[PDB]
């Protein structure tokens, strides 16, 4: 990334990484299961070198003030080892002291950042001791609660609770805090995430923790109801807050990590990760040398150190404004107005903007030169005649150019109605060119333009760069077959297009009427009939398909010539089970050509007689005898 | 299966409409089916989209889309089918 | 119409109608989805539910066709594309009128775009984030909508980058209905065409030149009878490049990307870009917060039509 | 709710009201009108039609005078 510096990379098992609390040192501790050691960073050529190598989960923390020389590793379960770093190259053993009084296994410790004597331990014994170097525990109170998971001290930063202060947390999603100057049962008992609650941290001006939990919650809690809560959705584990000093309680940048990565967010947009530092493996702990400095280990045993200051925000790659369309004039048009806020101080809600964008340009327009597309939209379709509906071939197509003069004359007609002389003229143009045509048929180097073929092609081409649906897709119905104007793909996309912005609207008949005689036959699906319906008979159980009676019928029609014979065929009745006819739920009346089927209980009805007991008499049964009530 | 029906042995939906080739019997359509004392126009209206099907071209409708499209036509709206539903 | 306000508390980071153009949908980086529909009675738009869906900011949202119900798909920084759906049953307003159908958590890295596919390609779902690989998510059976399978796997970048921080993955379908399939991929700065060959897999159909920084949007143009189709990009420079595409019919079909325009009004950065339905009106959005309108002139380019500015 | 301002830029009405003309015809637009009218026009003064070449003539100067002597003395 542009913000890396240190990518050094250690073979050795590591579990843990810490820094010395030191200025005048460039040193950053590792951890393992047999391996500690320390480690020197180089600004110069931007390398991690080592420096001594000496040879559960717990910390790698080191001590402060005098005992800055002094770490502590948890070796087996309750084993208090405290090293040394000035006794490593020497005959000396690194080892100082051994402490043992847990029965349970120790999970966090941390040293005093005032009082560097005083050593804090916690395990699953429920026991909180202290240790004194310049002297067994100095005081060990036992809550008798569930497993402590995190133990904390006050951070007495150099910018009188300053080092008498700490923190822990249970398993019961339990926050305590104590005194160390007057120890008793509960200094502050303040409940925290439910379950088991994982991490926890202090503020280092204000009083405020924040505590992770396996909820995926991260809730930030006065300890002076949290005061602000940041559901992450992942078991928080580990958090380092940045070492610099905060006036304002928003105006904090937080670590939040658990797959994990380095996500440092910000107290004042908790929705939002200032700063993420993902690196390509899970993360197993991070912590921040300085102010601007963070280093952490991951998966990949690599030791990595960042500068916060030359890495790059989210907020940044997050989109301000989005802009749709409704229809094709413009009568919805939206845009985000919203106002780009900063990390540092809420955010006022975003205004969405919809405009009738051709109700403003006609105002416009009209206050200009002062010194509704949609209604035409659907006018045009509703009113327009889209369908169309070797000597035999010659007048058949000499009666097509007739009919197509007379469809020709009619949508000029229509656009002349309307008063629209733009497209009327368009029209006059085509039925000219069809008498042309039809002239040159009954009379019997490059094109004339004024030939039928080129002027209807032009003016389809001239329709489709202008954007007038309405005339290129009744173009590309009345003159495909006869006229080849474009590819077929492109004729059929069109019609499909027109089809759905039709639907679009709520014009489902206008659709209708134009799919039903359109002559491409798989606009819209290629499986056939998806209207179609099938029954089963309601005495037999065979599946109603009458081919008897429709092959009798079409015999008898064939040999009498009249087709209203065919009227006699339906599905109202069933040819192996001798079914006579099907009844009406209200009126047991003969149904033959329109129902109305009641959904759950599977009953018939007319159109008048289902309305008039629905509606008119206002029942909510059916007029069967069924329980379900089948309402309105 | 009070607002969305569907065949129990593979879960398949109904024959779709033939105006507006939307799935049948199910409600809360995201239109409004106005077809040809508030509270009988909301029972018109919840009324309208319910399962339709004429019995001798055997081609489902809603029951609002047959009355608003057989005021103006005389023809089964699905391409193809000659059978005047109406009468 | 009017403006109306939101009550999202933080940025809101893709709005995209449903197909009636009486739904609309808002995500924002507040962790909530607010579905608004149009009333008919004072033409004022009001709320239907709000629910939270994801743990970080949604940046891309992408309704279904009415035909498969009312799916709502969003894409967030948790590596997870949810589906939901509404529900009449629950009250409106209440919280509990969506419901999930189907978490895609098959990614590594955060998703930054969902798209749904054309209706005659099925519910097909196309996802693509930080991983650098293009996810094809297909409803083998659209009778049931919980259940979702990962078809086509392809892989848009030679490798992953670096500062993953800094980049954007766009996408758009082609609603060509019998085009074959193609689908754009904006990566990280190059723009890459996918076509679906004889061999059912995805293939590379041409690539878009230019595009000096970060494509930040993308969309297709409805081609209604033109004989070429129109492709609107947007970079992080402020230059919106619309690009011809002709198609002449391993794929059955060859195209020739010829860049037609290319647009500098916006002084800042064109995050999203639009076409109207006709494919003529193209509008695009920007950093100053101006919405400018594009239309084509007599000749083969663009030119401003409107500068809508907010204040 | 905001301000919203909304400026529009080559309207098509607009230049539509900001002219009198059915055509905007140029030069480019009609290459050689000048050449063929003269000829037709000593084509007509062979015939016994003197008027019609100076009508032609007339438009042609017209539309000449409009995108930019053996008569006077
Ligand atoms: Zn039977
Ligand atoms: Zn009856
Ligand atoms: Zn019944
Ligand atoms: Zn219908
Ligand atoms: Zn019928
Ligand atoms: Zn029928």
């Amino acid at each position: 990334s542009s913000g890396l510096i240190y990518t050094t990379k250690v073979d050795k098992e590591l579990s843990s990484i810490d820094k010395v609390n030191d200025p005048n040192i460039n040193g950053l501790v590792c951890a393992g299961k047999t391996h500690l050691g320390l480690y020197k960073f180089s600004p110069s050529d931007r390398s991690i070198k080592c420096v001594h190598d000496f040879i559960t989960i717990a910390d790698v923390k080191t001590g402060f003030n005098n005992y800055k020389n002094c770490i502590a590793v948890c070796n087996n379960s309750t084993a208090i080892s405290i090293y040394d770093l000035n006794k490593s190259s020497s005959i000396d053993n690194p080892l100082i002291t051994s402490l043992c009084e847990h029965t349970r296994s120790i999970n966090s410790f941390d040293f005093n950042m005032v009082e560097s004597n005083l050593i804090i331990s916690g395990g699953q014994d429920s026991c909180v001791k202290i240790w004194d170097l310049r002297s067994r525990s100095d005081i060990s109170i036992n809550t008798a609660s569930d497993s402590i998971r995190d133990v904390k001290w006050m951070p007495g930063y150099n910018f009188l609770k300053s080092g008498y202060k700490f923190a822990s947390i249970h398993d019961s999603g339990y926050l305590l805090k104590f005194d160390l100057r007057q120890p008793a049962q509960y200094e502050k008992k303040l409940n925290a995430h439910t379950g088991p609650g994982l991490c926890l941290n202090w503020h280092p001006n204000q009083e405020y923790i924040a505590t992770g939990g396996r909820d995926g919650k991260c809730c930030l809690w006065f300890v002076g109801f949290p005061k602000l809560t940041i559901n992450t959705g992942y078991p928080v584990t580990k958090l380092k807050f940045k070492p610099a000093y905060s006036s304002n309680i928003y105006n904090s940048l937080l670590g939040i990590s658990s797959e994990a990565e380095v996500r440092i967010y910000s107290l004042a947009r908790k929705y939002i990760p200032k700063h993420v530092l993902l690196s390509e493996t899970p993360s197993l702990g991070l912590v921040w040398w300085d102010e601007n400095l963070i280093f952490n280990i991951d998966k990949g045993t690599r030791i990595n150190g960042w500068d916060i200051n030359k890495e790059p925000t989210v907020l940044e790659n997050l989109s301000k404004n989005t802009t749709t369309w409704r229809d094709l004039d413009g009568n919805g048009l939206l845009s985000v107005d919203q106002e780009i806020g900063s990390y540092e101080v809420a955010i006022e809600p975003p205004c969405i903007i919809t405009l009738d964008i051709p109700q403003i340009f006609n105002n416009i327009r009209l206050t200009k030169i002062a010194h509704s597309p949609v209604e035409k939209f659907k006018y045009l379709a509703r009113q327009l005649k889209f369908s169309y509906i070797v000597e035999a071939e010659l007048q058949e197509k000499i009666q097509t150019l007739v009919d197509l003069i007379s469809i020709a004359t009619h949508n000029a007609s229509v656009y002349l109605s309307i008063d629209d002389l733009t497209n009327f003229k368009i029209w006059i143009l085509i039925r000219d060119s069809l008498l042309w045509d039809l002239k040159w048929m009954t009379s019997s180097i490059a094109d004339p333009p004024w030939d039928t073929k080129k002027l209807i092609k032009q003016l389809y081409n001239q329709a489709t760069e202008t954007g007038n649906v309405v005339l290129t897709v009744n173009i590309l119905f009345l003159f495909q077959t006869i006229y080849q104007i474009t590819e077929i793909d492109i004729a059929k996309d069109a019609i499909a297009h027109f089809l759905l912005l039709l639907h679009r609207y709520e014009l489902f008949g206008i659709a209708a009427d134009v799919l039903k005689y359109c002559p491409f036959e798989d606009i819209m699906g290629s499986e056939g009939d998806q209207s179609s319906i099938r029954l089963f008979c309601e005495r037999c159980g065979e599946l109603i398909t009458n081919e008897s009676s429709k092959e009798k019928l079409r015999a008898e029609a064939q040999q009498t010539g009249n087709k209203k014979i065919m009227d006699k065929f339906g599905y109202w009745y069933c040819d192996s089970c001798k079914k006579k006819n099907t009844s009406c739920v209200l009126c047991e009346r003969p149904l033959k050509k329109l129902t109305m089927v009641i959904l759950p209980c599977g009953h018939e009805g007319h159109f008048q007689c289902i309305q008039e007991w629905f509606l008119d008499e206002n029942e909510q049964e059916c007029p069967g005898g069924c329980p379900g009530v089948a309402f309105i | 299966p009070r607002h969305k029906y569907c065949c129990p042995h593979c879960g398949s939906s109904f024959p779709r409409c033939a105006i507006c080739l939307m799935p049948l019997g199910t409600s809360n359509l995201p239109f409004v089916i106005n077809g040809t004392n508030r509270e009988l126009v909301s029972r018109k209206l919840k009324l309208n989209e319910w399962f339709s099907f004429c019995l001798s071209c055997n081609h489902g409708m809603h029951a609002g889309h047959a009355e608003e499209w057989f005021d103006r036509h005389n023809v089964c709206p699905t391409p193809g089918c000659t059978c005047q539903c109406n009468k | 119409m009017q403006p109306f306000d939101s009550g999202h508390d933080d940025l809101v980071h893709d709005v995209v109608y449903d197909f009636y153009g009486r739904h609309v949908a808002t995500c924002s980086s507040d962790q909530h989805i607010k579905v608004f529909k149009l009333d008919k009675d004072t033409s004022n738009w009001e709320l239907s539910d709000s629910w939270r869906a994801h743990d970080s900011s949604i940046v891309a949202i992408d309704w279904a066709s009415p035909e498969y119900g009312r799916i709502i798909a969003s894409a967030s920084y948790d590596k997870t594309v949810k589906l939901w759906e509404e529900d009449p049953d629950q009250e409106e307003c209440s919280g509990r009128r969506w419901n999930k159908l189907c978490t895609l958590n098959d990614s590594k890295g955060s998703l930054y775009s969902v798209k749904f596919a054309p209706a005659h390609l099925g519910l097909k779902l196309a996802c693509l984030g930080n991983d650098g690989i293009l996810r094809l998510y297909d409803a083998l059976e659209p009778s049931d909508l919980r259940s979702w399978t990962l078809t086509s796997e392809m892989k848009v970048l030679s490798i992953p980058p670096a500062n993953h921080l800094q980049s954007d993955f766009c996408l758009s379908w082609c609603p060509s209905r019998f085009s074959p399939e193609k689908l754009a991929v904006s990566a990280l700065e190059q723009a890459i065409i996918y076509q679906r060959g004889k061999d059912g897999k995805l293939h590379v159909a041409a690539k878009l030149p230019g595009h000096k920084s970060l494509i930040r949007s993308i969309s297709w143009a409805p081609s209604i009878g033109r004989w070429y189709q129109l492709i609107a990009t947007g970079c992080k420079d402020g230059r919106i490049r619309i690009f011809k595409i002709t198609e002449k019919l391993e794929l059955q079909s060859n195209l020739q990307v010829e860049l037609l325009s290319e647009h500098d009004d916006h002084n800042g950065e064109v995050w999203s870009v639009s076409w109207n339905l006709t494919g003529t009106i193209l509008s695009s959005a920007g950093d100053d917060g101006k919405v400018r309108l594009w239309k084509a002139t007599y000749s083969n380019e663009f030119k401003c039509m409107s500068v809508i500015t907010a204040q | 709710m905001p301000d919203i301002k909304v400026e529009l830029l080559h309207d098509d009405i607009i230049e539509a009201y900001e002219q009198e003309d059915l055509l905007h015809l140029e030069v480019s637009d009609i290459p050689k009108f000048q050449t063929y009218i003269y000829q037709y026009s000593k084509l007509l003064f062979r015939w016994g039609l003197p008027l019609e070449r100076v009508k032609i003539l007339k438009v042609s100067t017209d539309f000449r005078s409009s995108y930019s002597s053996p008569y006077n003395g």
